[PDB]
Protein backbone atom coordinates (compact mmCIF):
# COMPACT_ATOMS: atom_id res chain seq x y z
CA UNK A 1 0.00 0.00 0.00
CA UNK A 2 1.33 3.42 -0.86
CA UNK A 3 0.29 6.39 1.20
CA UNK A 4 -1.91 4.28 3.40
CA UNK A 5 -2.53 4.15 7.16
CA UNK A 6 -1.93 1.27 9.55
CA UNK A 7 -5.13 -0.74 9.92
CA UNK A 8 -5.85 -0.54 13.64
CA UNK A 9 -5.54 -4.17 14.86
CA UNK A 10 -9.08 -5.55 14.60
CA UNK A 11 -10.35 -3.20 11.86
CA UNK A 12 -9.53 -5.49 8.92
CA UNK A 13 -10.88 -8.85 10.15
CA UNK A 14 -11.21 -10.35 6.68
CA UNK A 15 -7.63 -9.52 5.75
CA UNK A 16 -5.69 -12.65 4.86
CA UNK A 17 -1.91 -13.14 4.58
CA UNK A 18 -0.62 -15.73 2.13
CA UNK A 19 2.74 -17.39 2.78
CA UNK A 20 4.86 -19.71 0.63
CA UNK A 21 7.40 -21.53 2.83
CA UNK A 22 7.47 -18.63 5.27
CA UNK A 23 7.80 -15.96 2.52
CA UNK A 24 5.07 -13.44 2.04
CA UNK A 25 3.22 -14.14 -1.20
CA UNK A 26 -0.07 -12.13 -1.43
CA UNK A 27 -3.19 -11.04 0.51
CA UNK A 28 -6.67 -12.61 0.38
CA UNK A 29 -10.22 -11.98 1.57
CA UNK A 30 -12.00 -14.30 4.00
CA UNK A 31 -15.46 -14.97 2.61
CA UNK A 32 -16.41 -18.07 4.64
CA UNK A 33 -14.67 -20.25 7.27
CA UNK A 34 -12.98 -22.42 4.64
CA UNK A 35 -12.97 -19.95 1.75
CA UNK A 36 -10.75 -17.06 0.78
CA UNK A 37 -10.81 -15.03 -2.42
CA UNK A 38 -7.44 -13.98 -3.80
CA UNK A 39 -5.87 -13.34 -7.16
CA UNK A 40 -4.89 -15.85 -9.82
CA UNK A 41 -1.52 -14.25 -10.69
CA UNK A 42 -0.31 -15.04 -7.10
CA UNK A 43 -0.05 -18.69 -8.18
CA UNK A 44 1.63 -18.12 -11.50
CA UNK A 45 5.02 -19.43 -10.37
CA UNK A 46 4.45 -22.00 -7.62
CA UNK A 47 6.38 -25.24 -7.40
CA UNK A 48 5.40 -26.39 -3.87
CA UNK A 49 1.76 -26.41 -2.80
CA UNK A 50 2.13 -28.06 0.58
CA UNK A 51 3.90 -25.01 1.92
CA UNK A 52 1.12 -22.59 0.95
CA UNK A 53 -0.41 -21.13 4.13
CA UNK A 54 -3.18 -18.67 4.87
CA UNK A 55 -2.93 -16.65 8.06
CA UNK A 56 -5.97 -14.89 9.50
CA UNK A 57 -6.27 -12.52 12.44
CA UNK A 58 -2.75 -11.38 11.43
CA UNK A 59 -1.69 -7.78 12.00
CA UNK A 60 1.98 -7.29 12.84
CA UNK A 61 4.27 -9.75 11.02
CA UNK A 62 7.21 -9.14 13.39
CA UNK A 63 5.48 -10.30 16.57
CA UNK A 64 3.32 -13.34 17.47
CA UNK A 65 0.30 -12.28 19.58
CA UNK A 66 -1.86 -15.38 19.51
CA UNK A 67 -4.78 -14.13 17.31
CA UNK A 68 -3.02 -15.38 14.27
CA UNK A 69 -4.74 -18.48 12.86
CA UNK A 70 -3.00 -20.48 10.11
CA UNK A 71 -4.46 -23.09 7.78
CA UNK A 72 -2.68 -24.81 4.84
CA UNK A 73 -4.30 -23.97 1.48
CA UNK A 74 -5.78 -27.22 0.31
CA UNK A 75 -6.73 -25.96 -3.14
CA UNK A 76 -6.69 -22.96 -5.47
CA UNK A 77 -9.54 -22.56 -8.00
CA UNK A 78 -9.05 -20.19 -10.89
CA UNK A 79 -11.31 -19.27 -13.74
CA UNK A 80 -10.68 -21.31 -16.87
CA UNK A 81 -10.41 -18.03 -18.77
CA UNK A 82 -7.43 -16.91 -16.81
CA UNK A 83 -4.05 -17.17 -18.58
CA UNK A 84 -0.84 -16.97 -16.54
CA UNK A 85 1.17 -13.89 -17.39
CA UNK A 86 -1.77 -11.80 -18.71
CA UNK A 87 -4.02 -9.83 -16.33
CA UNK A 88 -7.61 -10.64 -17.34
CA UNK A 89 -9.80 -12.68 -14.94
CA UNK A 90 -7.33 -12.23 -12.08
CA UNK A 91 -9.24 -14.06 -9.35
CA UNK A 92 -8.91 -17.23 -7.28
CA UNK A 93 -11.01 -19.07 -4.73
CA UNK A 94 -8.83 -20.90 -2.18
CA UNK A 95 -10.05 -23.74 0.01
CA UNK A 96 -8.67 -24.03 3.51
CA UNK A 97 -8.00 -27.64 4.67
CA UNK A 98 -9.63 -26.87 8.07
CA UNK A 99 -11.94 -24.00 8.90
CA UNK A 100 -10.80 -21.00 10.80
CA UNK A 101 -12.63 -20.01 13.93
CA UNK A 102 -14.54 -16.79 13.58
CA UNK A 103 -13.28 -14.52 16.40
CA UNK A 104 -13.25 -10.77 17.21
CA UNK A 105 -10.19 -10.48 14.99
CA UNK A 106 -11.40 -12.96 12.34
CA UNK A 107 -14.54 -12.37 10.30
CA UNK A 108 -15.46 -12.89 6.66
CA UNK A 109 -16.39 -10.07 4.30
CA UNK A 110 -19.81 -10.48 2.68
CA UNK A 111 -19.74 -11.74 -0.96
CA UNK A 112 -22.61 -9.61 -2.27
CA UNK A 113 -25.49 -10.59 -4.43
CA UNK A 114 -24.41 -9.51 -7.90
CA UNK A 115 -27.30 -7.17 -8.70
CA UNK A 116 -26.86 -5.22 -5.51
CA UNK A 117 -23.18 -4.89 -6.26
CA UNK A 118 -23.84 -3.45 -9.68
CA UNK A 119 -26.78 -1.21 -8.79
CA UNK A 120 -25.65 0.15 -5.46
CA UNK A 121 -22.18 -0.92 -4.37
CA UNK A 122 -20.61 0.28 -7.60
CA UNK A 123 -21.80 3.87 -7.00
CA UNK A 124 -20.31 4.21 -3.54
CA UNK A 125 -17.54 6.77 -4.00
CA UNK A 126 -14.88 5.37 -1.61
CA UNK A 127 -13.73 1.87 -0.57
CA UNK A 128 -10.92 0.30 1.48
CA UNK A 129 -8.02 -1.69 0.02
CA UNK A 130 -5.42 -3.15 2.42
CA UNK A 131 -2.37 -5.40 2.65
CA UNK A 132 1.28 -5.96 3.63
CA UNK A 133 2.54 -5.34 0.07
CA UNK A 134 5.32 -2.93 -0.86
CA UNK A 135 4.81 0.51 0.69
CA UNK A 136 6.45 1.98 -2.39
CA UNK A 137 7.03 0.80 -5.94
CA UNK A 138 10.46 -0.74 -5.21
CA UNK A 139 10.16 -0.35 -1.49
CA UNK A 140 9.84 -2.45 1.58
CA UNK A 141 6.72 -4.44 2.38
CA UNK A 142 4.92 -3.52 5.56
CA UNK A 143 5.29 -5.02 8.96
CA UNK A 144 1.76 -3.90 9.89
CA UNK A 145 -1.57 -4.08 8.03
CA UNK A 146 -1.85 -0.91 5.96
CA UNK A 147 -5.25 0.23 4.67
CA UNK A 148 -6.23 2.90 2.14
CA UNK A 149 -9.43 4.64 1.07
CA UNK A 150 -9.70 4.99 -2.74
CA UNK A 151 -12.47 6.49 -4.87
CA UNK A 152 -13.72 4.36 -7.81
CA UNK A 153 -13.66 5.46 -11.45
CA UNK A 154 -15.70 4.61 -14.53
CA UNK A 155 -13.31 2.85 -16.97
CA UNK A 156 -13.69 5.66 -19.52
CA UNK A 157 -11.92 8.01 -17.06
CA UNK A 158 -9.21 5.63 -16.08
CA UNK A 159 -6.55 6.86 -18.52
CA UNK A 160 -7.83 10.37 -19.07
CA UNK A 161 -5.21 11.83 -16.65
CA UNK A 162 -2.17 10.00 -18.14
CA UNK A 163 3.66 2.70 -22.73
CA UNK A 164 1.04 1.64 -25.29
CA UNK A 165 1.90 -1.94 -24.28
CA UNK A 166 0.51 -1.84 -20.75
CA UNK A 167 -2.38 -4.17 -19.98
CA UNK A 168 -5.84 -3.04 -21.17
CA UNK A 169 -8.62 -2.61 -18.61
CA UNK A 170 -11.24 -5.16 -19.50
CA UNK A 171 -14.80 -5.58 -18.39
CA UNK A 172 -13.60 -7.97 -15.69
CA UNK A 173 -11.77 -5.07 -14.03
CA UNK A 174 -12.26 -1.57 -12.64
CA UNK A 175 -10.07 1.39 -11.59
CA UNK A 176 -9.78 3.07 -8.21
CA UNK A 177 -7.31 5.36 -6.55
CA UNK A 178 -5.52 8.59 -7.16
CA UNK A 179 -3.55 9.94 -10.12
CA UNK A 180 -1.32 12.27 -8.22
CA UNK A 181 1.43 9.74 -7.25
CA UNK A 182 0.18 9.75 -3.67
CA UNK A 183 -1.90 6.69 -2.84
CA UNK A 184 -2.46 3.19 -4.32
CA UNK A 185 -2.29 -0.58 -3.74
CA UNK A 186 1.08 -2.04 -4.76
CA UNK A 187 3.07 -5.24 -5.27
CA UNK A 188 2.27 -7.84 -2.64
CA UNK A 189 -1.22 -6.67 -1.89
CA UNK A 190 -2.69 -8.63 -4.73
CA UNK A 191 -5.72 -10.55 -3.59
CA UNK A 192 -6.51 -8.20 -0.67
CA UNK A 193 -10.03 -6.87 -0.55
CA UNK A 194 -11.33 -3.70 -2.09
CA UNK A 195 -14.21 -3.39 0.43
CA UNK A 196 -17.26 -1.14 0.27
CA UNK A 197 -19.48 -0.10 3.12
CA UNK A 198 -23.24 0.28 2.65
CA UNK A 199 -25.69 0.95 5.49
CA UNK A 200 -23.45 -0.50 8.17
CA UNK A 201 -22.28 -3.62 6.30
CA UNK A 202 -18.98 -4.15 4.38
CA UNK A 203 -19.06 -6.02 1.01
CA UNK A 204 -16.35 -7.41 -1.34
CA UNK A 205 -16.28 -5.42 -4.62
CA UNK A 206 -12.83 -5.79 -6.04
CA UNK A 207 -9.53 -7.59 -5.69
CA UNK A 208 -6.16 -5.91 -5.84
CA UNK A 209 -4.93 -7.02 -9.25
CA UNK A 210 -2.39 -4.76 -10.90
CA UNK A 211 -1.22 -1.31 -11.92
CA UNK A 212 1.38 0.77 -13.80
CA UNK A 213 4.06 0.72 -11.09
CA UNK A 214 2.35 1.93 -7.85
CA UNK A 215 0.98 5.45 -7.39
CA UNK A 216 2.47 6.47 -10.75
CA UNK A 217 1.58 10.08 -11.47
CA UNK A 218 -1.03 10.01 -14.18
CA UNK A 219 -2.28 6.45 -13.47
CA UNK A 220 -4.66 4.69 -11.03
CA UNK A 221 -4.77 1.10 -9.67
CA UNK A 222 -6.62 -1.82 -11.28
CA UNK A 223 -8.86 -4.21 -9.36
CA UNK A 224 -10.72 -7.37 -10.26
CA UNK A 225 -14.42 -6.74 -10.79
CA UNK A 226 -15.84 -9.15 -8.30
CA UNK A 227 -19.50 -8.58 -9.37
CA UNK A 228 -18.78 -10.60 -12.52
CA UNK A 229 -17.69 -13.64 -10.47
CA UNK A 230 -20.50 -13.91 -7.93
CA UNK A 231 -22.40 -16.86 -9.39
CA UNK A 232 -19.07 -18.41 -10.37
CA UNK A 233 -17.82 -18.21 -6.77
CA UNK A 234 -21.19 -19.17 -5.23
CA UNK A 235 -21.50 -22.35 -7.30
CA UNK A 236 -18.01 -23.51 -6.35
CA UNK A 237 -18.73 -23.04 -2.66
CA UNK A 238 -22.06 -24.89 -2.73
CA UNK A 239 -20.79 -27.80 -4.75
CA UNK A 240 -19.02 -30.91 -3.49
CA UNK A 241 -15.29 -30.72 -2.95
CA UNK A 242 -13.13 -31.53 -5.93
CA UNK A 243 -9.80 -33.32 -5.78
CA UNK A 244 -6.71 -31.48 -7.06
CA UNK A 245 -4.57 -28.61 -5.84
CA UNK A 246 -4.93 -26.26 -8.78
CA UNK A 247 -8.30 -26.19 -10.54
CA UNK A 248 -9.34 -24.36 -13.67
CA UNK A 249 -13.11 -24.26 -13.09
CA UNK A 250 -15.12 -23.32 -16.17
CA UNK A 251 -16.10 -19.65 -16.35
CA UNK A 252 -18.61 -18.72 -16.49
CA UNK B 1 -66.08 11.90 -14.02
CA UNK B 2 -63.12 12.67 -16.31
CA UNK B 3 -64.27 16.29 -16.16
CA UNK B 4 -62.28 17.05 -12.97
CA UNK B 5 -59.01 16.05 -14.68
CA UNK B 6 -57.79 13.63 -12.00
CA UNK B 7 -55.01 12.22 -14.16
CA UNK B 8 -51.90 14.13 -13.09
CA UNK B 9 -48.71 14.74 -15.09
CA UNK B 10 -50.42 14.78 -18.49
CA UNK B 11 -52.25 11.49 -17.93
CA UNK B 12 -55.02 10.44 -20.31
CA UNK B 13 -58.41 10.10 -18.65
CA UNK B 14 -61.23 7.81 -19.72
CA UNK B 15 -64.66 7.50 -18.11
CA UNK B 16 -65.45 4.07 -16.64
CA UNK B 17 -68.56 3.02 -14.68
CA UNK B 18 -69.26 5.98 -12.35
CA UNK B 19 -65.53 6.70 -12.31
CA UNK B 20 -62.49 6.75 -14.59
CA UNK B 21 -59.24 5.16 -15.64
CA UNK B 22 -55.93 7.04 -15.92
CA UNK B 23 -53.58 5.80 -18.66
CA UNK B 24 -50.20 7.13 -17.59
CA UNK B 25 -47.21 8.40 -19.50
CA UNK B 26 -44.23 6.01 -19.58
CA UNK B 27 -42.52 7.69 -16.66
CA UNK B 28 -45.52 7.89 -14.26
CA UNK B 29 -47.42 5.36 -12.15
CA UNK B 30 -50.47 5.32 -9.89
CA UNK B 31 -54.24 5.64 -9.89
CA UNK B 32 -54.00 9.30 -10.82
CA UNK B 33 -50.51 9.16 -12.37
CA UNK B 34 -49.38 10.99 -9.25
CA UNK B 35 -45.88 9.53 -8.77
CA UNK B 36 -42.81 9.94 -10.98
CA UNK B 37 -40.20 7.33 -11.86
CA UNK B 38 -37.54 8.88 -9.57
CA UNK B 39 -39.99 8.94 -6.60
CA UNK B 40 -41.40 5.46 -7.05
CA UNK B 41 -40.74 2.60 -4.66
CA UNK B 42 -38.71 0.46 -7.09
CA UNK B 43 -35.18 -0.89 -6.57
CA UNK B 44 -33.26 1.76 -8.52
CA UNK B 45 -34.24 4.57 -6.12
CA UNK B 46 -31.88 4.22 -3.20
CA UNK B 47 -32.14 0.42 -3.13
CA UNK B 48 -35.85 0.99 -2.60
CA UNK B 49 -35.21 1.64 1.14
CA UNK B 50 -33.83 -1.87 1.79
CA UNK B 51 -30.66 -1.98 3.97
CA UNK B 52 -29.30 -5.00 2.12
CA UNK B 53 -31.04 -6.61 -0.89
CA UNK B 54 -34.02 -5.65 -3.08
CA UNK B 55 -36.23 -7.00 -5.84
CA UNK B 56 -38.96 -5.61 -8.12
CA UNK B 57 -39.49 -7.33 -11.50
CA UNK B 58 -42.36 -9.52 -10.34
CA UNK B 59 -45.10 -6.94 -10.65
CA UNK B 60 -47.15 -5.64 -7.74
CA UNK B 61 -44.56 -4.25 -5.28
CA UNK B 62 -40.97 -4.39 -3.99
CA UNK B 63 -39.56 -6.77 -1.36
CA UNK B 64 -36.38 -6.45 0.79
CA UNK B 65 -34.43 -9.56 1.83
CA UNK B 66 -31.14 -10.00 3.68
CA UNK B 67 -27.79 -11.81 3.28
CA UNK B 68 -27.00 -15.09 5.10
CA UNK B 69 -26.69 -14.50 8.88
CA UNK B 70 -29.17 -11.65 8.93
CA UNK B 71 -32.94 -11.46 9.15
CA UNK B 72 -35.53 -9.00 8.00
CA UNK B 73 -37.26 -6.86 10.61
CA UNK B 74 -40.74 -5.49 11.30
CA UNK B 75 -40.68 -2.56 8.86
CA UNK B 76 -39.86 -4.72 5.83
CA UNK B 77 -36.57 -2.87 5.19
CA UNK B 78 -34.03 -3.03 8.09
CA UNK B 79 -31.85 -6.07 8.80
CA UNK B 80 -30.21 -7.52 11.95
CA UNK B 81 -27.54 -10.09 12.57
CA UNK B 82 -28.69 -13.56 13.58
CA UNK B 83 -25.24 -14.92 14.46
CA UNK B 84 -22.37 -13.78 16.69
CA UNK B 85 -20.05 -12.69 13.89
CA UNK B 86 -22.11 -11.93 10.79
CA UNK B 87 -20.25 -11.20 7.54
CA UNK B 88 -18.87 -7.72 7.31
CA UNK B 89 -19.31 -6.00 10.64
CA UNK B 90 -16.10 -5.16 12.53
CA UNK B 91 -16.69 -6.64 15.96
CA UNK B 92 -14.34 -4.32 17.81
CA UNK B 93 -16.20 -1.23 16.47
CA UNK B 94 -19.57 -3.05 16.76
CA UNK B 95 -19.05 -3.29 20.50
CA UNK B 96 -17.69 0.29 20.71
C1 LIG C 1 -3.96 -3.10 -25.44
O1 LIG C 1 -4.73 -2.91 -26.65
C2 LIG C 1 -3.97 -2.18 -27.57
C3 LIG C 1 -4.83 -1.89 -28.75
O2 LIG C 1 -6.14 -2.32 -28.82
C4 LIG C 1 -6.53 -2.91 -30.02
O3 LIG C 1 -5.60 -3.97 -30.23
C5 LIG C 1 -5.73 -4.65 -31.52
C6 LIG C 1 -4.59 -5.68 -31.50
C7 LIG C 1 -7.08 -5.37 -31.55
O4 LIG C 1 -7.10 -6.50 -30.68
C8 LIG C 1 -8.21 -4.46 -31.09
O5 LIG C 1 -9.16 -5.40 -30.56
C9 LIG C 1 -7.84 -3.62 -29.87
O6 LIG C 1 -9.00 -3.09 -29.26
C10 LIG C 1 -2.65 -2.85 -27.92
O7 LIG C 1 -1.88 -2.26 -28.93
C11 LIG C 1 -1.81 -2.91 -30.17
O8 LIG C 1 -0.78 -3.93 -30.04
C12 LIG C 1 -0.82 -4.79 -31.17
C13 LIG C 1 0.01 -6.02 -30.87
O9 LIG C 1 -0.18 -6.58 -29.61
C14 LIG C 1 -0.24 -3.98 -32.36
O10 LIG C 1 -0.52 -4.81 -33.53
C15 LIG C 1 -0.97 -2.63 -32.53
O11 LIG C 1 -0.24 -1.79 -33.42
C16 LIG C 1 -1.34 -1.95 -31.25
N1 LIG C 1 -2.38 -0.92 -31.54
C17 LIG C 1 -2.55 0.11 -30.66
C18 LIG C 1 -3.64 1.08 -30.89
O12 LIG C 1 -1.86 0.24 -29.74
C19 LIG C 1 -1.89 -3.47 -26.76
O13 LIG C 1 -1.16 -4.61 -27.23
C20 LIG C 1 -2.85 -4.05 -25.74
N2 LIG C 1 -2.12 -4.43 -24.53
C21 LIG C 1 -1.74 -5.71 -24.27
C22 LIG C 1 -0.96 -5.99 -23.04
O14 LIG C 1 -2.04 -6.53 -25.00
C1 LIG D 1 0.40 -10.03 -7.54
C2 LIG D 1 0.49 -8.58 -6.80
O1 LIG D 1 0.66 -8.59 -5.51
C3 LIG D 1 0.40 -7.27 -7.55
C4 LIG D 1 -0.31 -6.01 -7.10
C5 LIG D 1 0.16 -4.75 -7.79
C6 LIG D 1 -0.92 -3.69 -7.85
N1 LIG D 1 -0.45 -2.43 -8.34
C7 LIG D 1 -1.02 -1.24 -8.13
N2 LIG D 1 -0.52 -0.10 -8.60
N3 LIG D 1 -2.14 -1.22 -7.40
N4 LIG D 1 0.15 -7.41 -9.00
C8 LIG D 1 1.19 -7.39 -9.84
O2 LIG D 1 2.34 -7.22 -9.45
C9 LIG D 1 0.97 -7.61 -11.33
C10 LIG D 1 1.27 -9.09 -11.63
C11 LIG D 1 0.37 -9.81 -12.55
C12 LIG D 1 -0.99 -9.51 -12.49
C13 LIG D 1 -1.93 -10.14 -13.29
C14 LIG D 1 -1.52 -11.11 -14.19
C15 LIG D 1 -0.17 -11.42 -14.27
C16 LIG D 1 0.74 -10.77 -13.45
N5 LIG D 1 1.73 -6.80 -12.24
C17 LIG D 1 1.64 -5.49 -12.30
O3 LIG D 1 0.92 -4.81 -11.60
C18 LIG D 1 2.45 -4.77 -13.39
N6 LIG D 1 3.33 -3.62 -13.03
C19 LIG D 1 1.38 -4.50 -14.45
C20 LIG D 1 1.93 -3.91 -15.69
C21 LIG D 1 1.73 -2.55 -15.93
C22 LIG D 1 2.23 -1.95 -17.07
C23 LIG D 1 2.94 -2.72 -17.98
C24 LIG D 1 3.15 -4.07 -17.75
C25 LIG D 1 2.64 -4.66 -16.60
C1 LIG E 1 -62.52 14.88 -10.03
O1 LIG E 1 -62.65 13.68 -10.81
C2 LIG E 1 -63.43 12.68 -10.13
C3 LIG E 1 -64.85 12.73 -10.62
O2 LIG E 1 -65.43 11.42 -10.61
C4 LIG E 1 -63.25 12.80 -8.63
O3 LIG E 1 -63.56 11.60 -7.97
C5 LIG E 1 -61.80 13.21 -8.36
O4 LIG E 1 -61.53 13.08 -6.97
C6 LIG E 1 -61.70 14.66 -8.80
O5 LIG E 1 -60.39 15.18 -8.84
C1 LIG F 1 -53.46 10.26 -23.72
O1 LIG F 1 -53.58 11.29 -24.66
C2 LIG F 1 -52.54 12.22 -25.07
C3 LIG F 1 -52.90 13.62 -24.64
C4 LIG F 1 -51.11 11.76 -24.82
O2 LIG F 1 -50.46 12.49 -23.76
C5 LIG F 1 -51.12 10.27 -24.62
O3 LIG F 1 -49.85 9.63 -24.59
C6 LIG F 1 -52.00 9.85 -23.46
O4 LIG F 1 -52.03 8.43 -23.25
CA1 LIG G 1 1.32 -11.11 14.20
Amino acid sequence: IVGGKVCPKGECPWQVLLLVNGAQLCGGTLINTIWVVSAAHCFDKIKNWRNLIAVLGEHDLSEHDGDEQSRRVAQVIIPSTYVPGTTNHDIALLRLHQPVVLTDHVVPLCLPERTFSERTLAFVRFSLVSGWGQLLDRGATALELMVLNVPRLMTQDCLQQSVGDSPNITEYMFCAGYSDGSKDSCKGDSGGPHATHYRGTWYLTGIVSWGQGCATVGHFGVYTRVSQYIEWLQKLMRSEPRPGVLLRAPFP
Amino acid sequence: QCASSPCQNGGSCKDQLQSYICFCLPAFEGRNCETHKDDQLICVNENGGCEQYCSDHTGTKRSCRCHEGYSLLADGVSCTPTVEYPCGKIPILEKR
